[PDB]
């Protein structure tokens, strides 16, 4: 029969769970979000839509931080995003308080990964409305990873999710054939601006302001910090030229 | 510690309590009743720690209420002093235990016999033709055992329990200011209220 | 999370059947056919093991399993639901009995304990009836031998022989025709090699048929030696060799 | 073996007037034979013209006046801006106080 | 089914929506607030002439300076009156002072949302939401003479008067011509009796009608029948009258 | 574990669950109660639909709360039991603490509180039991009754009744009640209790019980003869015209 | 459709809607409306109260947080008395264990984790009010809109409710002129009254009608109501 | 009534649908994965699939190294998976500090398939839609094949097979033991053994496979060990000398 | 979530009756009969098993009639493991009713006990009611001998002779028929048989599908004694009766 995407643990005859199906509808409805893993490090770009000249500018942040050099961006339901996060960094915190070291980040990755999947497993429960793009810089280089509604992630050279994914998608394999031998941290900021600016033609109805933040080993000690100032300029005025 | 006295005799239980209560230095009642009405054939009389004492003596007696108006029907004497002891079982083992020492005087109204029963506060009971708690047994129990016949009346029984008071008067330190004498047979409970010069 | 499933999955319907026991007792139905024979001197219990790949080892998957040295048991059904129920039936026989008298509990009350685990999985919140139907067969001083049969009702009776699973009526029709009260316990093995080869399809052989006896005492299988009292299980899984010398005889 | 109390020493008094009321304390913190402190604040204005002070153990004497300034603060919110009176204050204290009955506040404490 | 905090397409909650209309079944009670007190009046409505018409109790004392009226399940207040009881008792320990009739009624209602099958905040242990509206009426020194109307919705109105009940919208309507802020406690008193008589079913007398007062002096009093017998001779002396 | 709501508002703003539990009364045998100047009577017919059972065991349908109070139901007979189980405990324990008996007043408010609890509560529902309660007050020789309900609504009466035909009974005794003049002898009392049964049981001497409650612990049930003599009697009233 | 996944919040639509949700966005719009606006160095909530009858009080809408922050509501009284006084303990805890007043926007936070909790568990209801949240801390003014659905956005000017779209397409158009309006607390509050009043359509704002709260560089958050707010009127 | 197929209940015909379900479910990754037996050591081929090439190819495994000695191929969803490999790894490192040694490779199993039995029994567990396939060379039995399912049923294997095309190998690797009399392939060095069961991966798939095409892992005496992209490629060049 | 799933196991219909009580009552008319009789002397329990074959062993079987103290006994009719549940925790409630007063049971308090616990599973829980039906045989020094009944629903009652199972009907008229005040035992067990075998769905009724149990006093000694009949015990009594 039918009403099987009525539940959230139920499976369906062709042994699918409707319910997650459905939360990855609400990611796809939501913002452009990228990541570009470089040389040394991990770069985090978002699209913001300004609904009104009401939106004070630089203030409503969207990309957070776990512990100290991890970096997260998501897309879909912000407050289910910002729930996931503050799970990260209580994760985060027990990892590194019997362990001593920071949590490398395929740790961490997995440590989400449980978290969410652990949301597929009950009907009293809803899946995340959200696919979280994360990653930064551990004992053994860089890592970026993208987190699914279904708890299903993988490690990317260039992830994207959101309204604009599939010309997200398109530009990052360009780089990735274009460069074999690696990117580099201070092109890959200037590059992530380019790529939502030109994501941003799935949205093109409404302004937008641009949001970027990076995890270097040379640039940025390792740290996870947010591109401000010049840089940032820089990276739009970069993005500006290439548009046209 | 207070005077708490029981005999049975031919066709009832007498038990005789002090009336005093002592508080450190000074008496403060010299007309104390140390006995609860459990039900119209069965009564309990008590002595021990200040607060216990009533407390144990009110919550037995609202337990034994409770299963006669539940069941239309009153417990045998020897029913009832087998659920006080169980009860004090249970609280020699707890946190703060019931430190109250009881005697239960009843008449079987199956059987047409009186009963008595003595129970401590560690759970210890024992039938007996006559019984007394804290210091008053070492001073009775060797009265008793060379006055004491089981066909004695009810009025036989009082003038032994007199012979009792007389000795407990004479012999020990503590002032208790006379007893109260009860009577539990087949009619019920009645209160001997000219014991001050029998 | 959280169980939020604390009311009864198996409920009284207007004819009054419990719809959830009646279709755990269609799930014994389709299951593979297992007996049970008492005789005068011991109780056999034999099914067919259903090889599902050629693969697969046979060998690693026990349907008769050991209860206690005194006790075994056997199923028609699921496999899943039985292997469990083994486990809680093995504890409960220390954890109920051997803890507290020092010795293990005779056949009619470990049959009672697990009658009650199968009752409480039909009464409890957010649970289904176990699969299962159970042949447990077993001996102890005071009531000698005997066999019993569970079912997913909680119900259970003893039984001179029977049989459940697959083609439990034409087994139980046979079984009637070659009981008898004076049988040894070789002949109630052999009845039993008899009435299983008319469920099996495929190879009839020790390699394919999995069976057990309850009989005498078995020193060699005690492990050591020095206690007179401990004279061995009386339960016994018969080796692959030891079917074939019989069915030879057949 | 861990003894939780100690004393700070200094004292304090408090007058009433016909139409004024007054609370002085000295300003100094010890411990034993050393001075911790030469100006240390011990009576506080705690809002809706009430002033408290509560000496012995210093730390009782903080978390106490700490938690009526924090009650005062509550009371605001819960009775629509309504000014404590200070037998109000008085008898709120009292339970401040005999809550912790039986690991008390080593403290004298005068509105 | 369907959860017991579950919200309707419009933006309203359905158990309390339907909750509302069970106290549109229940009987009439008015409230009016003066400068010189609050009156209080409800309907008791007798099922049968064999019941003891004094034993209905509509209109309770939470404290002497705090009364309130019920209407529609009267027995779900029981739980509301008790709670509105210890909060003014306890805040009189606490503070040594009588508790403002808007933080007493902000208390009752405090209690209203508390229910669900196991809604995430606290412990809300209730499977519905009370059948019953209440009239709290008292007076403070600080906001003076109040009347407050309290839903199972867990929001309250204070009130210059508020008719709840069978008759609650007719009654209203009413207190909207006849109200106004120089009315004295005697001018309430027969204006209650008035309307009372108007949404009731059955003639007003004083046996299945009851009136009450809050005033600074003497507190929350209710009028015995001789009382109020007395005012609804009066009531029909003075509509006789034009 | 359980907490589901079962008993929830409807549309139309009802309580099914409590509204069902009152037609669960109306099938339970009729119970009367009838207040005198100095006694209270209840009376309860019996059913028959099975006729065989060992009347000396049998629950009888009246039942002590304590020696001064009594209480009769109409409806589920396995409800009632913890309903009266909880009033006779709560008895003992105002004993236990005030040091004096419940009035009559006091022991229908707790049993109505409970009922109501059971209206609002997770998991549970409500009682299908209607209950009147009888007796009089400490050192009191006024007479008290009183009803309750699955809603949790209780009053006191004059005279009341519940269960199966309480419709045409209550009729009756709201026109042969006075308020007036209350049955001023004991006798006229029970008169009145047989007479209101009458119009439902349909000749029943072993189908009506009388138990009557006077002032100081004094509570007596009559037996089959001494009911059957009120029926004789009544019956000759009818015939004398 | 709708009818089959707007039964608990717990589900999901074949869209990617949550209906429980924006049913719970739907009592804001049906409640009274409310504006909030700001400056550099004051910042402003201006009330709409609602009355049931002429006989009945305008109920509040302004509710205090702490010395440095207060909200306003529109939709459900008690669930905005629940987050007021659940932001009145973090503002409270803040103060207490660190000495340090609670940043604006981690307040924002705090209500945004809150209420989503109840948007993905079982049992639990979405909260049927929208906040306003306005406050002066380290960074200056602040004011903050707050949805059901868990979203918190800091804004220069906005307001929500009834008719709420008229008042913010003014502030969207008078965006320049009262963002400069420092060191004067009566001109932006008759900036805000002048929002109030173009959402305007039932009645004209009275003087029990309106409400009023500010917060600035030196003026601690005071709620004027009645005759304080007589002279903007 | 048609609330059978939604809940771990019984259906009118003693069946369980959610158990038939999640079963459909572990084919969802169109990935096929075989297990053979050596003189002494057990090896497992897994299909690798790397579709976007903006994904690191190093992260995409099936193949878990649970303890020390077991190690575990998975046929289904990533997730499910990871959920029943964090168990298994937090269950053998228990064993082994409750009862002194390390768990074995059967013990292991029927722990997680009686896991696996209550989601099946309890209605508000729902089945993980993963078939577990358990590899080590055990200190008593030997090289080990066991494998468990969704219904809570586990059992001993020579060889086995999962995934979409599982009843075509399971047929080829059955020949073979038919062929050879024996249940396990005779050969000394595990090198060989891999080259056996990527041989007879591509006789019954009759695919060709490159580096990146293939997972393997090999469980030899007190060490389970995952191949490298190089360490196949040695692989695949053996077989390409024969063939 | 849950709620989907809910039976709802104790609520009203709207005529006033529990659903799965009435069901439960339909559960238990189809399972075998079992008759209790009062005589003068003592009181006969005999119940006839459902369900029989040539290789059922009889001399170890007990599904009907069971002991719970030395004086009381039960008849049971429905689920037999749903009774075992019951007669555990009565046996349990029998002896600590005897270790707190020192005294027997008496038989009205097991009754009403064990009543109230089937009463508990009708009104809260969400758990379906035990499908069990009982008959209560004993003896105290209160009432005597004393006959008892119980169903789901939680209400017992007193009786002189009663039937539960099958055909309470066809049974309850043939035993108002026969019985009068003044009966014998060996009365009451020819009453017993003549009852079964008329009510009986089978041909004949026979030894190997009977269980009977009597209460008496025997006069040789001044104690009450509990005799549940042996296969042959049985055998024998139902040719003396007239049976064969």
């Amino acid at each position: 029969g039918t009403g099987y995407d009525l539940s959230n643990s139920v499976f369906s005859p062709d042994g699918r769970n409707f319910q997650v199906e459905y939360a990855v509808k609400a990611v796809e409805n939501g913002t452009t979000s990228i990541g570009i893993k470089c040389n040394d490090g991990v770069v985090f770009a978002v699209e913001k839509l300004i609904t009104s000249k009401l939106l004070v500018p630089q203030k409503n942040v969207k990309i957070q931080v776990v512990d100290r050099h991890i970096g997260c961006v998501y897309s879909g339901l912000i407050p289910d995003g910002r729930h996931l996060v503050n799970r990260g960094r209580e994760e985060a915190a027990s990892f590194k308080k019997l362990y001593k070291t920071p949590i490398p980040i395929p740790a961490f990755a997995d440590r989400l990964g449980q978290y969410v999947q652990a949301h597929t497993l009950y009907n009293s429960v809803r899946p995340f409305g959200v696919s979280t793009i994360f990653g930064g810089v551990d004992k053994n280089g860089a890592h970026l990873y993208m987190l699914e509604p279904s708890g299903s992630y993988w490690g990317y050279k260039g992830a994207a999710t959101g309204k604009g994914r599939q010309s997200a998608k398109a530009e990052l394999e360009k780089l990735v054939d274009h460069h074999p031998e690696g990117l580099s941290a201070r092109e890959a900021v200037k590059q992530a601006a380019k790529i939502i600016y030109l994501a941003h033609e799935d949205n093109k109805e409404k302004d937008f302001e641009l949001e970027i933040s990076w995890c270097s080993l040379s640039e940025t000690n390792g740290l996870h910090k947010f591109v401000k100032g010049d840089l940032l300029q820089e990276a739009i005025d970069f993005a500006q030229k290439e548009i046209n | 510690m207070d005077i708490i006295l029981g005999i049975r005799v031919q066709d009832s239980v007498i038990l005789a309590s002090s009336k005093a209560v002592t508080r450190g230095i000074s008496v403060l009642k010299d007309s104390d009743d140390k006995t609860r009405q459990l039900s119209p054939h069965t009564l309990m009389s008590f002595a021990g720690e200040a607060g216990d004492t009533v407390q144990f003596a009110e919550y037995i007696q609202a337990n034994i209420q409770l299963y006669s108006i539940r069941e239309d029907y009153e417990l045998s004497p020897q029913a009832v002093s087998s659920f006080v002891r169980q009860e004090l079982a249970k609280s020699i083992r707890s946190r703060r235990p019931y430190q109250v020492n009881v005697l239960i005087g009843g008449y079987d109204k199956k059987k047409n016999k009186p009963e008595l029963y003595q129970i401590d506060y560690l759970g210890t009971k024992v039938e007996l033709p006559y019984g007394a708690h804290g210091y008053s047994g070492f001073y009775t129990f060797s009265l008793l055992d060379h006055h004491y016949r089981p066909d004695m009346t009810t009025e036989e029984g009082l003038d032994l329990l007199k012979l009792c008071v007389q000795e407990l008067e004479k012999r020990m330190p503590m002032d208790f200011k006379g007893v109260i004498v009860k009577i539990v047979d087949k009619d019920g409970i009645r209160q001997v209220d000219d014991f001050q010069a029998q | 999370m959280t169980d939020r499933y604390s009311f009864s999955l198996t409920t009284f319907s207007p004819s009054g059947k419990l719809g959830q026991i009646d279709y755990a007792l269609t799930a014994v139905k389709q299951g593979v056919t297992s007996l049970g024979i008492k005789a005068t001197n011991g109780v056999v219990i034999a099914t067919e093991k259903k090889s599902s790949s050629p693969l697969a080892m046979s060998e690693t998957l026990s349907k008769v399993s050991l209860l206690t040295p005194d006790i075994g048991a056997v199923y028609s059904g699921m496999g899943p639901d039985y292997r469990v129920l083994v486990d809680k039936s093995r504890k409960v026989a220390h954890t109920s009995y051997k803890r507290i008298y020092g010795e293990y509990p005779p056949t009619k009350l470990l049959v009672s304990e697990v009658a009650k685990i199968m009752q409480e999985a039909t009464q409890s919140g957010g649970v289904r009836p176990f699969g299962v139907s159970l042949l447990i067969a077993g001996h102890d001083e005071f009531n000698g031998f005997s066999l019993y049969q569970v079912d997913p009702s909680g119900s259970y009776f003893p039984w001179k022989a029977t049989a459940i699973g697959k083609g439990s009526v034409a087994a139980k029709t046979f079984l009637e025709k070659r009981w008898n009260d004076e049988l040894e316990l070789e002949d109630a093995i052999h009845i039993a090699l008899l009435t299983l080869k008319e469920s099996v399809e495929g190879e009839f052989n020790g390699d394919t048929i999995e069976l057990a006896i309850i009989g005498d005492e078995n020193p060699d299988l005690l492990g050591y030696t020095g206690i007179p009292t401990d004279k061995g299980p009386r339960f016994r899984k018969l080796t692959s060799q030891e079917i074939n010398d019989r069915l030879e005889a057949l | 073996q861990f003894n939780p109390y100690g004393d700070n020493g200094g004292t304090i008094l408090g007058i009433a007037g016909e139409d004024f009321a007054v609370l002085a304390g000295d300003t100094r913190n010890i411990t034993d034979y050393s001075i911790n402190s030469r100006y240390e604040p011990k009576v506080f204005d705690c809002g809706d013209n009430i002033v408290m002070s509560a000496n012995g153990f210093a730390a009782d004497g903080d978390a106490l006046v700490k938690r009526f300034k924090n009650s005062v603060k509550w009371y605001h919110f819960d009775h629509n801006d309504k000014k404590l009176s200070i037998n109000s204050a008085a008898r709120n204290i009292q339970h401040l106080l005999y809550g912790k009955r039986f690991f008390p506040y080593y403290v004298h404490t005068i509105i | 089914d369907r959860g017991v905090s579950t919200f309707s397409p419009e933006g309203r909650l359905f158990q309390v929506e339907y909750s509302l209309e069970a106290i549109k079944l229940g009987s009439t009670a008015i409230g009016i607030a003066t400068k010189e007190g609050v009156v209080l009046g409800v309907e008791k409505r007798a099922t049968s002439p064999l019941l003891e018409s004094d034993s209905i109790e509509k209109i309770v004392e939470i404290d002497r300076h705090i009364g309130c009226a019920m209407s529609g399940l009267t027995a779900d207040a029981r739980s509301m009156i008790e709670h509105a009881r210890t909060a003014a008792v306890t805040h009189n320990l606490y503070y040594d002072e009588d508790i403002n009739v808007e933080s007493l009624t902000q208390s009752v209602c405090d209690l209203a949302l508390r229910f669900g099958e196991g809604a995430s905040g606290e412990e809300r242990l209730m499977s519905r939401p009370f059948g019953v509206a209440l009239l709290i009426a008292g007076h403070d020194a600080d906001d003076g003479y109040q009347l407050f109307h309290a839903e199972p919705s867990g929001t309250f109105y204070r009130y210059n008067a508020k008719a709840i009940g069978s008759g609650s919208e007719g009654a209203q309507a009413e207190l909207l011509n006849e109200w106004h802020s120089s009315l004295t406690l005697k001018e309430a008193e027969l204006l209650v009796l008035k309307i009372l008589k108007q949404v009731m079913e059955e003639k007003l007398d004083e046996n299945n009608a009851q009136l009450s007062c809050i005033t600074k002096q003497d507190g929350f009093k209710i009028y015995d029948n001789e009382k109020t017998a007395e005012l609804i001779k009066e009531l029909k002396e003075k509509e006789a009258a034009e | 574990g359980y907490d589901r709501a079962l008993s929830i508002f409807s549309p139309d703003g009802h309580i099914f669950q409590v509204e069902y539990a009152l037609e669960a009364v109306k099938r339970g045998t009729c119970a009367v109660g009838v207040k005198g100047k100095n006694c209270v009577v209840l009376g309860c017919e019996r059913r028959s639909t099975l006729k065989l059972q060992d009347t000396r065991i049998t629950p009888s349908k009246v039942s002590k709360i304590d020696s001064h109070v009594v209480l009769s139901f109409s409806g589920l007979n396995a409800d009632s039991r913890i309903l009266i189980e909880k009033a006779r405990v709560e008895a003992q324990s105002h004993r236990l603490t005030l040091e004096d008996p419940v009035t009559v007043e006091y022991l229908t408010r707790y049993v109505a509180g409970v009922q109501q609890r059971y209206t609002q509560s997770g998991g549970v529902r409500p009682f299908g039991v209607s209950t009147l309660i009888a007796g009089f007050d400490p050192r009191d020789d006024e007479p008290k009754l009183y009803q309750t309900e699955p809603s949790g609504i209780y009053s006191s009466w004059s005279a009341q009744t519940i269960g199966r035909n309480s419709k045409t009974v209550r009729e009756f005794l709201e026109k042969n009640y006075d308020r007036k003049e209350p049955p001023a002898t004991v006798e006229e009392c029970v008169k009145l209790t047989v007479r209101s049964l009458l119009e439902v049981v349909q000749t029943g001497a072993k189908n009506i019980e009388i138990t009557v409650v006077k002032p100081d612990s004094d509570i007596v049930a009559l037996s089959s003869e001494e009911i059957n003599q009120y029926v004789t009697q009544i019956e000759q009233e009818k015939q004398e015209q | 459709f709708r009818n089959n996944y707007d039964g608990d919040t717990v589900t999901f639509s074949p869209t990617g809607r949550l209906f429980q949700v924006e049913y719970a966005l739907e009592a804001i719009k049906q409640g009274s409306v409310t504006v909030g606006l700001r400056s550099n160095t004051h910042a402003v909530l201006v009330a709409l109260k609602r009355n049931a009858d002429e006989l009945s009080s305008y109920q509040k809408k302004i509710i205090k947080c702490d010395e440095h922050m207060g909200l306003s509501l529109a939709g459900l009284a008690p669930d905005a008395r629940v987050l007021s006084n659940y932001l009145r303990q973090q503002c409270n805890y803040s103060s207490l264990v660190f000495n340090r007043k609670l940043a604006v926007e981690r307040a924002g936070h705090l209500l945004c984790d809150k209420a989503q909790k109840n948007t993905q568990s079982y049992g639990g209801r979405p909260y049927g009010v929208g906040l306003l949240i306005i406050g002066y801390d380290k960074s200056g003014a602040h004011l903050l809109e707050f949805q059901p659905s868990g979203n918190v956005t800091e804004l220069y000017g906005t307001a929500i409710g009834a008719r709420s779209q008229g008042a913010k397409t003014y502030l969207e158009r008078t965006l320049d002129t009262f963002i400069k309006i420092d060191g004067n607390p009566d001109e932006l509050i008759k900036a805000g009254v002048e929002a109030i009043s173009q959402s305007l359509r039932d009645e004209s704002l009275t003087v029990d009608n309106l409400s009023i709260a500010i917060v600035g560089k030196d003026t601690p958050f005071t709620i004027y109501d009645g005759e304080a707010v007589a002279k903007y009127i | 009534a048609g609330y059978d197929r939604h809940i771990t209940i019984f259906s009118p015909e003693g069946r369980l649908y959610q158990v038939e379900y999640a079963f459909k479910a572990t084919n969802q990754t169109n990935i096929n994965s075989l297990a053979v037996r050596g003189k002494d050591c057990t090896v497992v081929i897994s299909q690798k699939k790397v579709p976007d090439k903006l994904l690191d190819p190093t992260t995409v495994s099936y193949i878990f190294c649970i303890s020390r000695t077991i190690g575990m191929v998975v046929n289904g969803p990533i997730p499910d998976a990871r959920n029943a490999a964090l168990r298994a790894k937090a269950e053998a490192a228990e064993f082994r500090y409750k009862y002194g040694y390390d768990m074995p490779c059967d013990v292991l199993a029927k722990r997680m398939a009686n896991l696996s039995q209550i989601y099946t029994q309890r209605a508000y567990m729902r089945p993980l839609g993963v078939i577990l396939t358990f590899v080590s060379v055990d200190e008593e039995l030997g090289p080990s094949i066991y494998k468990t399912d969704p219904a809570g049923y586990y059992v001993g294997y020579k060889a086995t097979a999962t995934g979409p095309k599982q009843q075509e190998i399971t047929t080829n690797l059955e020949n073979h033991f038919k062929k050879s009399k024996i249940d396990h392939i005779n050969e000394e060095s595990w090198e060989k053994v891999v080259e056996f069961a990527i041989t007879h991966m591509i006789d019954a798939l009759g695919t060709e496979f490159s580096k990146n095409d293939l997972e393997v892992g090999v469980a030899t005496k007190d060490k389970f060990f995952t191949l490298s992209a190089e360490n196949i490629e040695e692989r695949l060049v053996a077989i390409a000398e024969q063939d | 979530g849950s709620r989907r799933y809910d039976s709802r196991t104790t609520i009203f219909s709207p005529e006033g009756r529990l659903y799965q009580v009435e069901y439960a009552l339909e559960s238990i008319s189809h399972a075998g009969t079992a008759i209790g009789i009062m005589a003068s002397d003592g009181i006969v329990l005999a119940a006839e098993r459902k369900v029989t074959s040539t290789l059922l062993e009889q001399d170890t079987s007990t599904e009907k009639l069971y002991k719970l103290n030395d004086k009381i006994a039960v008849a049971v009719a429905g689920l037999t493991a749903d009774a075992e549940i019951l007669i555990n925790t009565a046996r349990i409630h029998a002896q600590n009713y005897l270790k707190t007063y020192n005294e027997d049971i008496p038989v009205e308090i097991l009754v009403r006990r064990l009543s109230d616990i089937k009463q508990g599973y009708t009104q809260h829980g969400g758990l379906r009611p035990f499908g069990v039906s009982f008959i209560y045989a004993g003896y105290d020094d209160r009432y005597g001998y004393q006959l008892y009944t119980s169903n789901p629903s939680g209400n017992y009652t007193g009786w002189k002779a009663i039937s539960v199972g099958a055909n309470t009907s066809a049974a309850q008229t043939l035993l108002q028929m026969d019985y009068k005040d003044d009966m014998k035992v060996d009365d009451a067990i020819e009453l017993a048989l003549k009852t079964l075998s008329k009510t009986t769905d089978s041909s004949a009724l026979t030894y190997d599908r009977l269980e009977f149990a009597t209460i008496r006093k025997g006069a040789n000694d001044g104690e009450v004694y509990q005799k549940i009949f042996k296969p042959q015990e049985i055998k024998d009594i139902l040719v003396k009766t007239g049976i064969t």
